[PDB]
RNA sequence: AACAUG
RNA sequence: ACUGCAGGGGAGACUGGAAUUCCUGGUGUAGCGGUGGAAUGCGCAGAUAUCAGGAGGAACACCGGUGGCGAAGGCGGGUCUCUGGGCAGUAACUGACGCUGAGGAGCGAAAGCGUGGGGAGCGAACAGGAUUAGAUACCCUGGUAGUCCACGCCGUAAACGGUGGGUACUAGGUGUGGGUUUCCUUCCUUGGGAUCCGUGCCGUAGCUAACGCAUUAAGUACCCCGCCUGGGGAGUACGGCC
């Protein structure tokens, strides 16, 4: 149910920002961790890719 | 702090047997090091108590240790006093 | 010598000729110590996602290095100094 | 005396009144006739039908500076938010894309103390 | 670094003194001593222009480097951190690779042993001489020049820095360590850094006669003179001063800076 | 809005 | 000890974007603000609005939960540096080295105190406006200390699970956090089973004055410590200690 559990060594990386571009909202907003199926872990991993990513100007803190 | 090699110098020298790692020789001799380790480090950071207070767990453990082996053997507590150091 | 991945950000006024001899400069101090580069990927320009010092485009360069922990505390404190960087973001890629 | 075909219309709307300011696409205000303007006072001038007559009085105001087309920015959390958007439709523009540019703090500022109402 | 005496006497009661624990060799260099006299403050008229000075201990004269413009290039070694007695700061002795000795005010952070760069090629380290067009923004300053080639005149006590805001053309916007922002151009040279001692504003000197020793003579209000002394004076028993606050020369209190003075076009912000 | 007491 | 594993555990340094306020400039004209309703107030000397630039401080949207970590207080922007504890497996080593702990010591929210910084917003005190018989209040407009930081002092909280620590046992059902291991292991399904350590809900025996607790006990038991003895007077006086 969780995709980087069923798919094993897959690196979350605040680079790849394609794979970040599913996992935010439209507004830019971190989803929740129940609509993207994650498990507690790598939803810790996402979230701080996210977080390197906007820092680093590969992804917007907010947009409309 | 104290890598799974610097463990071993200290065990060599203060180990029985070649594989001795529980003995109160040892375990006083790897708490003197992570005592010592731990009090220059809180030299500089001198409001970590979260650290400092798992110093004070190390001291009563050390203390401990210290007082079954006189218990068991005084001379074998006089040699380990003289090659760690008290007071 | 820890593994590290030091990720710059260049000012999009300079020419990509002069991108990899300018921080050969920077990458030299941390061969004095002991230290090693491996990867030098440089990514080129790419559109930021907000405006960096009044500059909506950059020059996106990938470290890799591998030293002490002094000397890539010391690479940085000189790349924020040089006026073309524009970021930078240091992490450890072990665990 | 001007001439500006295609403009923006802000919207800010609050629980006490309702500013209806029309500019250019570079921040210049045009005409800006709001609620208090047109004869309202107190809490009267948070009402949708004096908000309306604020997107009317700035729509046709900005007519005569040749606008015929806005964008709608509005923001705020008012009642007179959505009768301003179809005053403008009804009083000879075209509204164009609306957006919401409510300003929202990352946890910033420290608000004020709830009321013991 | 503030040592508190203990209260022994009535007189090192609150008393305080620096710790010295900065300064190495107690004695000054020798060739780059100068003598000074007192005044008591007297100018070449005789006359006292200046009251409340007088007494004092004896003093020489360190010649410090306030240029700094000529060993671009030509590293320098700190030798010594050593007490001036004519300043609030400590002072550096530099010993340059070519083989002059020089006198600098010591940075935050000088310690002894330390290399001082200058020029613009200069790291941006405690201690580094720069012109302002090589020092990025946001960086603390020191020893800051008015006019390009005219000498050290800002931010030199001690404790006290500049913040460099920023540059726009051909001129640097300053932060003055009294909130005033001033524009002065890039061409102007700095030392970066912060100057050092800073703790020296807390000393409780403790007795009168220990300030008699820096210099400062007694100072009578003018409420207790006679009207013939000062515009405070008369009265029956203690007063006010019959009338709003003036000077001993009858001028009232208020802003006494030039109107148009010259240098208004370079002033931002006047202070707070 | 509003309103105490026995 | 070795091998792994999860974590807002802590301290230091650097650093990011949103918003609030202020400053400078442009556009612009007469209102804005506030409430149950208003007024004080701000503005017409160019406010509010709006766009661009700049300075500064404080807190960190989403992730974020019923979840995690910590002895408790507490702990969530990022990165780096230093550092403390826990869990599981292996059973390699030591050989009862344990538990509790009067006194003592250390840590200990917020307010407050000292010295020195810093001060956007908030906001005791204070001031005006309203309400009212009054209004030393609630509501509105302002606003100082304080809230922040460095280093010390203070040692109190409904500091609470109103439940001191250690240990052993005594039906299950059902979510969730961290591991380990088994049959068709890919039956992709990351499903069921077993087991170890947490954290919730229900529920049996038993206990309880009742409410309730119920393998995380307030059940059945053993070891050690703190405390209680009608309500007021009173956690006060007097004496001492800090
Ligand atoms: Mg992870
Ligand atoms: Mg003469
Ligand atoms: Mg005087
Ligand atoms: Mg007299
Ligand atoms: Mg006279
Ligand atoms: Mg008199
Ligand atoms: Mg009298
Ligand atoms: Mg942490
Ligand atoms: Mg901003
Ligand atoms: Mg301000
Ligand atoms: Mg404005
Ligand atoms: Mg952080
Ligand atoms: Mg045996
Ligand atoms: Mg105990
Ligand atoms: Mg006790
Ligand atoms: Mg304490
Ligand atoms: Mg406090
Ligand atoms: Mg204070
Ligand atoms: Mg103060
Ligand atoms: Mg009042
Ligand atoms: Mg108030
Ligand atoms: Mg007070
Ligand atoms: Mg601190
Ligand atoms: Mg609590
Ligand atoms: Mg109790
Ligand atoms: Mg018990
Ligand atoms: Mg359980
Ligand atoms: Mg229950
Ligand atoms: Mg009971
Ligand atoms: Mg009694
Ligand atoms: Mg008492
Ligand atoms: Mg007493
Ligand atoms: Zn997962």
């Amino acid at each position: 149910k969780c995709v980087f559990c069923a798919k094993k060594d897959q690196a979350i990386d605040y680079k790849d920002t394609a794979l970040l571009r599913t996992y935010i909202s439209e507004r830019g907003k971190i989803r929740a961790r129940r609509v993207t199926g994650n498990c507690v872990q790598h939803q810790r991993d996402i979230a701080l890719a996210v977080k390197n990513a906007r820092e680093v100007a590969l992804l917007p803190f907010t947009s409309s | 702090a104290l890598t799974a090699e610097q463990k071993k110098e200290i065990l060599r020298s203060y180990g029985l047997h070649e594989t001795d790692t529980g003995s109160p020789e040892a375990q006083i001799a790897l708490l003197t090091k992570r005592i010592a380790d731990l009090t220059e480090h809180l030299k500089v950071h001198k409001h970590d108590h979260h650290s400092r207070r798992g110093l004070l767990l190390l001291v009563g453990r050390r203390r401990r240790l210290i007082k079954y082996i006189s218990q068991i053997d005084v001379e074998r507590y006089r040699s380990l006093i003289e090659r760690l150091g008290l007071r | 010598m820890r593994p590290y991945e030091i990720m710059v950000i260049l000012d999009p006024t300079l020419d990509e000729r002069t991108v990899a001899p300018s921080l050969e400069t920077f990458l030299n101090v941390v061969r004095k110590d002991g230290g090693k580069v491996e990867k030098v990927d440089i990514w080129g320009k790419r559109r930021l996602a907000y405006e960096i010092a009044k500059h909506a485009e950059g020059i996106y360069v990938v470290i890799d290095v591998k030293a002490a922990p002094a000397t890539v505390s010391e690479l940085d404190r000189q790349l924020s100094l040089n006026e073309s960087v524009l970021r930078t973001k240091v992490m450890r890629t072990d665990k | 005396k001007k001439n500006v075909p295609h403009g923006a219309a802000h919207i800010k709307s609050t629980f006490n009144n309702t500013i209806v300011t029309i500019t250019d696409p570079q921040g210049n205000v045009i005409a800006w006739a709001s609620s208090g303007h047109v004869g309202f006072k107190g809490s009267r001038k948070s009402t949708p039908f004096a908000a309306q007559l604020a997107a009317e009085n700035a729509a046709r105001k900005a007519q005569d500076h040749g606008v015929r087309k806005v964008d709608v920015f509005v923001k705020g959390p008012g009642s007179g938010r959505e009768t301003a958007i179809r005053s403008l439709q009804a009083a000879g523009l075209e509204v164009g894309a609306i957006s919401d540019v409510t300003p929202q703090p990352h946890n910033g500022v420290r608000p004020p103390k709830r009321r013991r109402v | 670094a503030i040592r508190k005496y203990k209260p022994t006497t009535p007189g090192r009661r609150g008393a305080s003194v620096s710790d010295f624990a900065e300064i190495t060799r107690s004695t000054p260099e020798k060739s780059l001593v100068r003598p000074l006299h007192g005044r008591g403050g007297r100018n070449a008229h005789g006359r006292i222009t200046t009251r409340h000075k007088g007494g004092g201990h004896k003093r020489a004269y360190r010649m410090i480097d306030f240029r700094r413009n000529d060993k671009d290039g030509v590293n320098a070694k700190v030798a010594h951190i050593e007490y001036d007695p004519n300043r609030t700061a400590r002072i550096a002795l530099l010993h340059y690779l070519d083989g002059e000795k020089r006198y600098i005010i010591a940075p935050n952070g000088l310690s002894q042993g330390d290399v001082v760069e200058s020029g613009a090629n200069a790291d941006i380290k405690p201690g580094n001489n720069l012109p302002l067009r090589n020092i990025p923004a946001g960086t603390l300053i020191h020893a800051v020049e008015l006019r390009p080639g005219g000498g050290a005149k800002l931010a030199r006590s001690a404790g006290s820095s500049i913040q460099l805001l920023g540059k726009e053309a051909s001129y640097a916007s300053l932060r003055m360590p009294s909130g005033e922002i001033r524009r002065v151009d890039v061409r102007c040279r700095a030392t970066v850094g912060e100057v050092g001692n800073a703790e020296q504003a807390n000393i409780n000197w403790g007795k009168a006669g220990r300030m008699r020793w820096k210099g400062k003579r007694p100072s009578v209000r003018g409420v207790v003179m006679n009207p013939v002394d000062h515009p405070h004076g008369g009265g029956e028993g203690k007063t006010s001063g019959g009338r709003h606050p003036v000077s001993p020369w009858g001028k009232p209190e208020g802003r006494t800076r030039n109107a148009n003075k010259s240098s208004n076009k370079f002033i931002v912000r006047r202070r707070r």
